[PDB]
RNA sequence: GAAUACUGCCAGCUGGGACUGAGGACUGCGACGUAAGUCAAGGAUGCUGGCAUAAUGGUUAUAUGCCGCCCGUCUUGAAACACGGACCAAGGAGUCUAACGUCUAUGCGAGUGUUUGGGUGUAAAACCCAUACGCGUAAUGAAAGUGAACGUAGGUUGGGGC
RNA sequence: AAAUAUGUAAGAAGUCCUUGUUACUUAAUUGAACGUGGACAUUUGAAUGAAGAGCUUUUAGUGGGCCAUUUUUGGUAAGCA
């Protein structure tokens, strides 16, 4: 479910006699396939307006890919979570090659720092960061240094077979 | 597993046997389930199914009942079957000139039968002179006529007979039965 | 010459007109799928061009499958899959899709995974697994003989025709429908690939409207 | 010890509707039963003579005798594992006409109008009613309808 | 040593197992409870009408 | 006796649907489609890529 | 302007493995062939090898892996820290009768029932039988009593069969 | 003033047009109820299903219950009632 796509959905109230031609709202969801999607459009206009399935349609479902998906960004992600007792807004930042690589960073992150799971949270907003010094949070800021490099000590090498006969190295 | 919708292994609830031992019966029995199975007419299915009926499923025909099916327009020349005994009336005076194909006839039955000037026949001359039952009155007697089913249904307000031994004053006619003894039915 | 041949070279012309029949009506009904999914991706796309929207008509066919078992089930949920003609685990039925149905589907929900069948789908499972009721009996049908002698009165002569009649829920849609016996599935090859099965489809689970995806659950239920 | 008498527990549904108290309106009287009719019950709480039993509030049924001011009612109760033909004596105050079946009866006028326009031009009528049909395709204009809209929004303490 | 009181509980299964089943309308329903003046006309009126048909057919 | 599946068996197959015959003479399933040059509309774009 | 991913379709081709071979003349639907025929088309054949006996197989004892609480009973609930049971043989518990209900079989049937008794006998059998009597063919009423066709033994609605 | 649960109807035992019966009803040749004759066609008037559908006789055991989700009373509570 976490493999997520990133769906436009444009719905409608279904045309009536006094007012033919409704106003097509639409949305950006992340989800796995488009029935989620679909579900997730009517579950959001369920609660921001008095529209439901019943009295709704359809009008279309897009999938939105990336516009650039090899080239790195800083994605800002303002969300909504209830908590175990209470509700909360947060804002992270992601930094990754695309919108949906970008939100299951966020899913995984908020389901392992605050126990969240995807039936309690809300993406408010993913944005990209145009430039820095506008990133804040210095887990991220602390990799846009110039000449960035770092070794990775304590090579730990997965062995195929059960006895070894040299007494492994982890040098990298 | 499988939801039942109905019960499982239910038999059919009809006979598909005569319940007796008689070899003639189990004869008749046999050629009318060849002509039942080679012959399309529904006379010789409802003629093999009332072979293998019981006892009070197969009351007697009076000759009078006969008669009067007789009597029918139309029905003058037809020949009349009994899957049963033909018994006698004396409460008839006069019996047309006819044909009746029978299990049994009382004495008195074939009697008055054959002085009317008629013939009294067995289910399997039936069979060989009407193979497809042409021209045929299938008869039945009465069954709720039984005395068995004045009782069936008893219960308050029903108008059904008890079932006793004794009839007459102080057997079963006080309170229950009367509103000055209590109450009634 | 005890009169054999006479009628064996009737039989043999008969069953070669017939046949001829039958193919002519294939190509035909080949040539209406192939305009029906040309057109509607041609109607989309002279949509976008004209910056409008083009809706596809709601799906008339479902087809449901019961996932459960058959105990602990409530009264209401038990009287609906008997009507719906689910009597064991991994049965499926085709349904036409109108309000008093779609009310059926969304009261039978938790035990069942339903959703649009394909073309594929449909003939795929029809061929394989398509089992005629006749004389209250399940005869495997085998043969356009068998179709022609319980349909024939609906102008459904073949197997092929008995697919039609179910793809487009045509007149005859209840009677042919009826006529199938309920197809009884296989647990998938792949498994139900969702840990827990009795959540809804959307919840991670599998019972519910999966709309396109019953395709490929059935493809591996058969 | 427990009380069960033949007005028990009918405090709500044997109230007069608020602001709607007093005598009863002549429609109720001028209207006329025959024998096959279909009717609802519902007990007038301020006429005490011909009240229905609380079981049978609600219940329709169909009119087989009438009577001087009343008439008799048939519903089917269920007693154990079948249901009882039970017949019922009431004044024309605690019974209205069922709308249901008036409708119905509308409908075979219709229908017998629309077979009789049938068998002179226009064959196939199709009498029968159908459930609500899934909806058939269409194209949605966008011109002076562009879609717009946000996500949702966050949360506020409002207190 | 006191027991259960009561309970409805599988009265309706037993109920159901051998379904509950309408009672079976006929034509012409028992004048049970009808009006006895109607009654009382209506006998005389299918008197007539039986006479008038008979007399007509013959 | 036994049921012999179609979809394998082509003499089954071809007893069924004899158009079976031409659908594999004509590669029926693996047709070409002709090429259109239908753009969408900018207003349609733009819907999509607008956040 | 292409490629590819993803999803989907093919009545596209093909390799490896496993279990099964039910039926037992023919009939059918088919397919390839101008036909004549042929076939993978209403269920396995062909070829080859070894042994022809404890070899396979059965039984039995044992071992090994996994599983397996003591039956009977009362009970919502028993392996129970509930009761009966140390072991074995033999015996050991819904019978017959009077009257009767439903169902079934048989005989005869407006009747039916010989067997109280008589006759007879190859002698507790079998065979034969008069008059009665029981039940039934009439009900209803406390009783005194009275006591069943207006009509093709009625009309209406269904109704098998003809 | 919900949700859930609950009654009824969706036709042939029907509808319409004439004119017949009556001791009931009307001021009345007005109705009421039941009819004769005539017309309505195969979508005989929503969906799905129906495993055969109806009906009858007769008889066994049982008439200590207990558990779970939800609703719920007494009780501080209870593996309580
Ligand atoms: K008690
Ligand atoms: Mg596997
Ligand atoms: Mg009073
Ligand atoms: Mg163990
Ligand atoms: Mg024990
Ligand atoms: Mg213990
Ligand atoms: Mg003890
Ligand atoms: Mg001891
Ligand atoms: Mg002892
Ligand atoms: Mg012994
Ligand atoms: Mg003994
Ligand atoms: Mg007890």
């Amino acid at each position: 479910m976490a493999h997520f796509k990133e769906y436009q959905v444009i719905g409608r109230r279904l045309p009536t006699e006094s007012v033919p031609e409704p106003k097509l709202f639409r949305m950006r969801i992340f989800a796995s396939n488009e029935v989620i999607a679909k579900s997730r459009y009517w579950y959001f206009l369920q609660k921001l307006h008095k529209v439901k399935k019943a009295s709704g349609e359809i009008v279309s479902i897009n999938q939105i890919n990336e516009a650039h998906p090899t080239k790195v960004k800083n994605f800002g992600v303002w969300v909504r979570y209830d908590s175990r007792s209470g509700t909360h807004n947060m804002y992270k930042e992601i930094r990754d090659v695309s919108r949906v690589a970008a939100v299951e960073t966020l899913y995984q992150d908020m389901a392992a720092r605050h126990r969240a799971r995807f039936r309690s949270i809300h993406i408010l907003k993913v944005a990209e960061i145009e430039k820095t010094a506008d990133v804040k949070r210095q887990y991220v800021k602390q990799f846009l240094t110039k000449d960035l490099k770092f070794p990775l000590p304590h090579r730990v090498q997965k062995s195929t077979k059960t006895f070894s006969y040299k007494r492994p190295s982890t040098f990298y | 597993g499988i939801d039942h919708t109905s019960k499982q292994h239910k038999r059919s609830g009809h006979r598909t046997a005569p319940k007796s031992d008689n070899v003639y019966l189990k004869l008749l029995v046999k050629l009318y389930t060849f002509l039942a199975r080679r012959t399309d007419a529904p006379f010789n299915k409802v003629v093999l199914k009332a072979l293998f009926l019981s006892k009070i499923n197969r009351p007697p025909v009076s000759v009078s009942r006969i008669a009067r099916a007789l009597k029918q327009e139309g029905a003058a020349n037809k020949t009349v079957v009994v899957v049963g005994t033909v018994t006698d009336d004396a409460r008839i005076f006069e019996f047309p000139k006819t044909t009746v194909a029978a299990l049994r006839f009382t004495a008195g039955a074939r009697a008055k039968i054959v002085k009317a000037g008629g013939e009294c026949i067995t289910l399997d001359q039936l069979a060989v002179r009407a193979p497809k039952g042409q021209n045929t009155l299938i008869l039945r007697g009465p069954r709720n006529s039984r005395e068995a089913v004045r009782h069936f249904g008893m219960g308050p307000h029903k108008g059904k007979a008890p079932r006793i031994l004794s009839t007459g004053r102080k057997f079963e006619r006080a309170r229950g039965r009367r509103r000055s003894k209590g109450f009634k039915v | 010459a005890e009169q054999v041949a006479a009628e064996r070279a009737a039989r043999k012309a008969a069953n070669k007109e017939k046949r001829a029949i039958i193919l002519e009506r294939n190509a035909a009904y080949q040539k209406e799928y192939e305009t029906a999914e040309r057109n509607i991706i041609q109607a989309k796309r002279d949509a976008k061009a004209a910056g409008s929207y083009y809706v596809e008509a709601q799906h008339k066919l479902v087809f449901v499958v019961r996932i459960k078992g058959i105990n602990k089930i409530p009264p209401k949920p038990r009287k609906v899959l008997q009507l719906l003609r689910l009597t064991r685990i991994n049965s499926g039925t085709f349904v036409k899709v109108t309000k008093a149905t779609l009310e059926l589907l969304k009261l039978i929900e938790p035990y069942v995974a339903y959703g649009y069948p394909s073309y594929s789908t449909i003939r795929q499972l029809v061929y394989k697994r398509g089992f005629g009721k006749i004389n209250k009996q399940r005869v495997p049908l085998s043969d356009n003989a068998i179709i022609e002698a319980n349909l024939g009165k609906y102008g459904i002569l073949s197997i092929d025709d008995l697919i039609h009649e179910i793809i487009t829920v045509g007149p005859h849609f209840k009677q042919a429908n009826n006529f199938l016996w309920p197809f009884k599935l296989s647990n998938p090859s792949g498994g139900w690939g969702v840990p827990r099965k009795f959540k809804h489809f959307i919840q991670g689970g599998s019972f519910g409207n999966r709309e396109e995806f019953i395709n490929k659950l059935v493809k591996s239920m058969n | 010890g427990k009380s069960h008498g033949y007005r028990s527990r009918t405090r709500y549904m044997f109230q007069r509707d608020f602001r709607k108290h007093g005598a009863v309106h002549l429609s109720t009287y001028l209207k006329v039963y025959k024998v096959g009719d279909i009717v609802d019950i519902k007990a007038n709480g301020s006429i005490q003579k011909g009240m229905p039993h609380k079981f049978y509030q609600g219940k329709t049924g169909v009119v087989y005798n009438v009577t001087k001011s009343s008439v008799g009612v048939i519903i089917n109760k269920m007693v154990g594992n079948r249901y009882l033909e039970k017949r019922l004596n009431l004044r024309v105050e605690h019974i209205k006409h069922s709308k249901c079946r008036q409708e119905f009866l509308e409908r075979v006028k219709a229908n017998a109008a629309k077979r009789a326009e049938a068998k002179a031009q226009g064959v196939a009528v199709q009498l029968k009613r159908q459930p609500a049909q899934p909806r058939e395709s269409r194209i949605v204009s966008t011109e002076g309808n562009v879609p717009q809209t946000l996500a949702p929004v966050p949360y506020e303490t409002f207190i | 040593a006191k027991s259960k009181n009561h309970t409805a509980h599988n009265q309706t299964r037993k109920a159901h197992r051998n379904g509950i089943k309408k009672p079976k309308t006929y034509k012409y329903p028992s004048l049970k409870g009808v009006d006895p003046k109607f009654r009382r006309n209506h006998k005389h009126a299918l008197h007539g009408t039986a006479k008038a048909l008979a007399a007509a057919k013959k | 006796v036994l049921k012999k599946n179609p979809l394998k068996n082509k003499q089954v197959l071809l007893r069924l649907n004899p158009y079976a015959k031409v659908f594999a003479a004509e590669k029926l399933g693996s047709k070409k489609a002709e090429k259109t040059g239908t753009k969408p509309a900018a207003v349609f774009t733009e819907t999509l890529k607008h956040d």
